[PDB]
């Protein structure tokens, strides 16, 4: 016989922080020999990337 | 395409005082030596060598 309107919530996520990694600087920075050894490995970082 | 990363222009380094004073002018520079049988054995420790 009677109604009652009620409001409720209902919280979704939409995103979270968009990243982007350096690799090379990440692995180690300033060093020739960090150079010649991860461009040796073929691709695990343009992948990663 | 790539990372920008600026390159640093020179290097600096530091370190603390010399002190101690470390003695090498009173076995190098002595008004008397001891002898070739009866060496006197002299030990610099505790202090940074110059
Ligand atoms: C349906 O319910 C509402 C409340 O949920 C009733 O409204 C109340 O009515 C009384 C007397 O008529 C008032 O003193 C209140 O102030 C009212 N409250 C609100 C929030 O409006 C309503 O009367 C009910 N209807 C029936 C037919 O029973
Ligand atoms: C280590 O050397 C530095 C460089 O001289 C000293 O810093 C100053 O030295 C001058 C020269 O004796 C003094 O007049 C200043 O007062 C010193 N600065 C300060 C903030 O004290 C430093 O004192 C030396 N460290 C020691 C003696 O422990």
């Amino acid at each position: 016989t009677n109604f009652t309107i009620s409001v409720t919530t209902e919280i979704l996520p939409v995103s979270m922080t968009k990243t982007s990694v350096d690799c090379t600087m990440y692995i180690c920075g300033d060093s020739t020999e960090c150079s010649n050894l991860l461009l040796q490995y073929g691709s695990f970082c343009t992948q990663l990337k | 395409t790539s990372n920008f990363r600026v390159q640093p222009t020179e290097s600096i380094v530091r370190f603390p005082n010399i002190t101690n004073l470390c003695p090498f002018d009173e076995v190098f520079n002595a008004t008397r030596f001891a002898s070739v049988y009866a060496w006197n054995r002299k030990r610099i420790s505790n202090c940074v060598a110059d």
